[PDB]
């Protein structure tokens, strides 16, 4: 009986794989990018990438290939999962609709098979006879491609060679032919085999087995005109074919390992090469013609081109554009030029995509002391290292603050016929109108001509022809720029109020009830035109001249009042088109139209807070996409703001919302604001690219942030951060960091670039003398980062080969100072394990960093929590609980030695602890008896842990080696010595990601319980919450129903995906829920949605509301 | 050192 719920807060951002070709059309260059369980499809263009289709899979993509067999119009996608789900994919556009379809699929794992050295490799033959896979040592699976094989049936074949490194099929071949470097005793070697599938053997390859280097790691297969194979090692490259052996040993690649590659020219005179350093090489093949004979080769060379992010993945695109898929760092788009710049880099970045990198540690700190957590992560590694501050919501910066309990609208106002700037803001009020002439940035309220002060103003537009408009209850008024007086004045024939105003800078439409007029502000006067009456009361109207008409506005839309409805119409005619008959007894408070790039739009707010949304047509006039959001609880006033190129839609609600643009779609992110009643663009000399915004009581003005549900700030560290601490009293962060340096010719270590440790504002080294008795060393530092500017205030450098492994920020004992404590370790290649290290207690003062105290230890301090004014610390399979003397020193109290190697710890308010490397978890208590630990219980499964957390007194969360989560609680049962000294694995789940860090906090706010966030190697940020048994049940049910309705993509069973799995155990998930899957609900059509209920009660739209209240947990 | 080891399983494969 364990009840937990997991959702994604940030989708993985690392790029594991990427591939190029014609998948969308046969004319079309596509970029395919694999995240983890996410597949991105782009179309390449002049600007770069046009986005097209982002889908998710129920597995971690491990192999991704594009290929084409005979009589096939365009390319097909091959995908293999880490749990051996295989599938073939076809890109299908039903005119306006997009589907990735599953042409074939099956699961290719074997019951036998020890998963190999160098993981899964999948390859495809140049002709497309087949697919070759290498999932296991000794074995080599083969899936023949045919019209059938719709379940991808495969035979295996025996491989003499047990330690294969890399494999591809050779171009220009009679029979199917693989080619591989394998390792045995005497070194590494290269080998070939035809594959005859008729008899499923191997047969014999066309070229003897030659040697290749000790570090041979990549096999490149050179396309037809050339044929053959390129092998890459450390410091060397080589080429093989027939009796042809060409080799180069360019000192320049010796520096670091090559690691990815990519064919540039289809013939393959040229290839791209990626280093672990970030360096980008070009590999060139000098061809050679002999008259009536096929092309040969003469020579090959290597040219350093520049520097990218650390490349996992490389793909030449159009014309000198190179996509650079990174996972240690941000992915990027790059230009290659014939001409170097200054520094001599042929590479120029064009675009940069943010990867939350490997998130290595993190924490939550309401920077701006708000109630919303911001999250701060250690990201990246080496030169890509960084901090990333992560903030939900679109925020704004408040310039003035005028307490005005009333404000019932507000439009712009330029006190001049030329400047874009408006030095006045007329604001409809509680039955009145006040005016605000500005001395620029100064607030001042005066009078104005033909604009009433004892009459509410329903409008203020910006009508051309040098005139200012004031629609009021009574009469659509007029004032001039030349005259500036009572230029004109419309009035309703019988003396009846305008109910609902609307217009632009050229058009006017009012309404009296169902009554519809139409007038125009023609040179210095208001001339009338059409008329019509309506079924019921007119609730709201919108007019604005769209794409193909300046000022004079085409068709229209309106909301009625009894039938609760909205409908489409025209201009002087008023002819009724298609419509929608929305439900309820609450009317549509708003309903305006707009566009952006390539679509016209209609949206309609109601008064219950909810909203219905639709796209339109300037010509025709048709329906669109019926769905129903929620935003506020209160009425919602739609508007439109000056941003960048795509000036957008703002929602005025008790929960202020912006509507931006997605793929070509529309965003729906929170605005980090109290509450907003009305709002408009603005621009005064005192308040430029502004946005006015009024609430319950008070005017305000400011700019806007990016958009994405989340903002991610930046902080390039240039080395790799490792741990992170917020010490609030000192308003800074402690961050452990590490830089690489190289031996000298003084032997001593130098550096490779300016880091944050070396560009620090000030600095220490460790002086302390506790110990006695080319090449690459790490140098470790404690950084002190300003929470406001994110500057390295101070840097302390540690001893030669001291690695700083743990960090805290606490007060100890009676002592009222707050310290920074760093647990360390001495480290050497020779040694298995360290056997000495120290704990150092530190204080940051005004601008100083004082080594307050040291303490030697006899191993690695892997972790340390602060306990109860005491300091508790894991030290090489030996837990210790220190105490702070009054004399200011760390002195032992007790130990626990029952650990293989204690990696993680956490503390439950009381006297409880937990942790371990290859066991699972233990719990302990402290006993204010003899100040000892009593070992309360453990878990006897072989979990290679990676992170650990206490959800609460009894629920312990754990992540591990194999991308699985699990939960433990102590048995509540009789015979309380054996059954008590065990705790059962009550929760199981396969995440699909690897968790470096848990921790308490949330990104939201000022049903569920708690909130634990995690960060993963991949960029993904998840969140774990707790449930009521009832809520669990509803959701488990609804999970199972939801799976019937949704078609996965390889056809993959969702439940097969989610199943606890190790290379030695496989159980289905219990006590865990993906909101990820739950949330899917909403993007399902009401029909398919209907089904999910056949059946305290049974409903249909309750559940929609229930998923809603959830999507807002993050 | 399993420490090389942690950092590595830590930054991924």
């Amino acid at each position: 009986m364990s009840y937990n719920y997991v959702v994604t807060a940030q989708k993985p951002t690392a790029v594991n794989g990427c591939v190029t070709g014609h998948f969308t059309s046969a004319e079309d260059l596509n970029l395919l990018i694999a995240k983890n369980t996410r597949l991105e499809i782009y179309v390449v263009t002049a600007e770069g990438l046009r986005p097209v289709k982002e889908v998710g899979m129920y597995g971690k993509i491990a192999v991704m290939e594009l290929f084409r067999p005979k009589g096939e119009s365009k390319d097909l996608l091959f995908i293999l999962t880490a749990k051996y789900n295989a599938c073939i994919l076809e890109y299908k556009q039903s005119g306006e609709s997009i589907d990735i379809i599953t042409r074939a699929h099956g699961n290719v794992q074997d019951r036998i098979g020890r998963p190999s050295e160098t993981g899964i490799i999948g390859i495809i033959d140049p002709e497309c006879r087949m697919i070759g896979l290498r999932l296991y040592d000794g074995l080599f699976k083969v899936i023949p491609l045919d019209r059938d094989n719709k379940e991808l049936k495969a035979f295996n074949i025996r491989l003499e060679e047990l330690h294969v490194i890399d494999v591809k099929f050779l171009y220009g071949c009679q029979a199917p032919t693989i080619c591989f470097v394998y390792q045995d005793p005497q070194g590494r070697h290269v080998k070939t085999y035809e594959v005859s599938l008729r008899e499923k053997e191997f047969n014999k390859g066309p070229w003897k087995q030659e040697n290749v280097e000790a570090e041979a790691s990549m096999v490149i297969a050179v396309p037809e005109p050339f044929g053959g194979a390129i092998i890459i090692g450390q410091e060397s490259i080589t080429y093989h074919n027939g009796d042809k052996y060409l080799a180069i040993a360019p000192p320049i690649i010796k520096q670091s390992t090559i690691v990815c590659h990519n064919r540039v020219d289809p013939n393959g005179s040229r290839y791209l090469l990626g280093d672990m350093e970030g360096r980008l090489f070009m590999l060139l093949l000098e061809k050679e013609e002999q008259m009536d004979g096929t092309v040969t080769l003469k020579d090959l060379r290597v040219e350093l081109l520049g520097e990218t992010s650390i490349a996992e993945c490389l793909t030449y695109l159009d014309n000198g554009v190179v996509f650079v898929g990174s996972r240690l760092g941000d992915s990027q788009l790059v230009k290659l030029n014939v001409d170097s710049n200054e520094q001599g880099s042929y590479v120029v970045a064009m675009e940069t995509f943010t990867n939350l990198g490997p998130i290595v540690d993190m924490c939550v700190v309401d920077l701006e002391r708000q109630g919303q957590g911001q999250l701060v992560t250690c990201s990246g590694a080496f030169k890509e290292g960084s901090l990333r501050i992560i903030r939900n919501g679109i925020g704004i910066h408040e310039h003035a603050s005028i307490d005005l309990p009333g404000i019932k609208g507000l439009w712009p106002l330029r006190s001049d016929p030329n400047r874009e700037t408006y030095d006045t803001l007329v604001l409809s009020f509680v039955g009145q109108t006040r005016v605000l002439m500005l001395n620029g940035e100064e607030v001042e309220e005066t009078e104005l001509m033909g604009f009433v002060d004892d009459q509410q103003t329903f409008f203020c537009g910006n009508v051309a022809h040098q005139q200012l408009i004031q629609i009021t209850s009574a009469s659509v008024r007029l004032v001039s720029q030349e005259p500036k007086a009572l230029v004109s004045e419309w009035k309703e024939p019988q003396a009846k109020n305008i109910s609902v105003a609307s217009c632009n800078s050229s058009q006017v439409v009012v309404a009296v009830g169902r009554a519809l007029y139409y007038l125009q502000i023609h040179p210095q006067e208001l001339r009338q035109i059409s008329h019509t009456e309506m079924e019921h009361e007119v609730a709201c109207l919108d007019i604005t001249p769209l794409g193909d008409s300046n000022g004079l506005s085409p068709l229209c839309a309106i909301g009625l009042w009894t039938d609760i409805s909205a409908r489409i119409l025209k201009l002087p005619s008023f002819e009724l088109l298609h419509k929608e008959m929305l439900g309820g007894e609450i009317i549509p408070r708003s309903i305006l139209m707009t566009t952006f790039e390539s679509s016209h739009y209609l949206l309609c707010a109601l008064g219950d807070g909810a909203l219905f949304y639709f796209g339109l047509n300037i010509e025709t006039g048709l329906l669109s996409d019926r769905k129903k959001v929620t935003l506020g609880t209160q009425p919602t006033v739609l508007r439109t703001f000056r941003s960048l190129s795509t000036t957008n839609v703002f929602a005025c609600s008790d929960r202020p919302t912006v509507i931006y643009s997605s793929n070509h779609k529309l965003v729906f992110s929170n605005v980090n604001l109290k509450e907003v009643n009305y709002m408009c663009p603005l621009n005064s000399d005192g308040y430029p690219d502004s946005l006015a915004l009024a609430n319950n009581s008070t005017l305000t003005i400011g700019t806007i942030d990016e958009i994405q549900k989340l903002h991610i700030r930046t902080v390039p560290l240039y080395e790799s951060p490792r741990k992170i601490c917020y010490q609030e009293v000192s308003q800074c962060f402690g961050v452990l960091s590490s830089r690489i340096e190289v031996q000298d010719t003084s032997g001593g270590t130098t550096a490779l670039r300016p880091s944050a440790s070396t560009q620090a504002l000030s600095s220490s080294v460790s002086s302390s003398k506790l110990f006695s008795s080319g090449e690459e060393v790490e140098v470790h530092n404690l950084l002190i980062i300003d929470q406001h500017t994110f500057e390295v205030l101070h840097a302390h450098q540690f001893l030669q080969n001291e690695y700083a492994l743990s960090l805290v920020s606490c007060k100890l004992g009676k002592d009222p100072n707050t310290y920074f404590i760093v647990g360390t370790a001495m480290v050497y290649p020779e040694e298995a394990e360290p056997k000495q290290g120290r704990i150092v207690v530190f204080q940051y003062s005004d601008g100083k960093l004082q080594t307050v105290a040291e303490k030697e230890v006899k191993g690695a301090v892997y972790s340390m929590v602060e306990f109860n004014g005491k300091l508790l610390a894991s030290i090489n399979s030996t837990v210790r609980l220190y105490e702070w003397t009054t004399e200011k020193d760390v002195r032992t109290e007790c130990n626990h030695y029952n650990n293989i190697m204690a990696l993680y710890l956490k503390t439950k308010g009381d006297f409880i602890l937990v942790g371990d490397l290859m066991r699972s978890v233990l719990l302990l208590a402290y006993k204010p008896m003899e100040g000892n630990f009593e070992e309360i219980a453990r878990d006897f499964n072989p979990n290679w842990m990676s992170a650990v957390e206490i959800l609460d007194d009894d629920n312990f969360l754990g992540a591990e080696n194999a991308f699985n989560l699990f939960v433990c609680q102590k048995d509540s049962a009789a015979t309380t010595d054996e059954e008590r000294q065990h705790l059962q694995e009550v929760g199981l789940f396969h995440l699909g990601e690897f968790v470096n860090v848990f921790c308490h906090g949330s990104l939201v706010m000022q049903p569920t319980q708690g909130s634990v966030l995690f960060g993963t190697v991949n960029g993904m940020i998840g969140l774990v919450t707790s449930l009521s048994e009832s809520w669990y049940n509803l959701l488990l049910d609804m999970q199972n129903r939801l799976n019937k309705v949704i078609k996965s993509v390889g056809k993959i069973e969702h439940s097969f995906w989610r199943s606890f799995h190790t290379e030695r155990k496989t159980e289905p998930a219990t006590g865990f829920i993906d909101g990820d899957l739950i949330e899917s609900f909403l993007d399902i059509s009401r029909p398919k949605m209907q089904e999910v209920v056949a059946n305290r009660e049974a409903t249909a739209d309750d559940l929609i509301k229930v998923v809603e209240e959830l999507t807002r947990i993050h | 050192n399993a420490s090389s080891m942690l950092r590595k399983s830590q930054l991924g494969f």
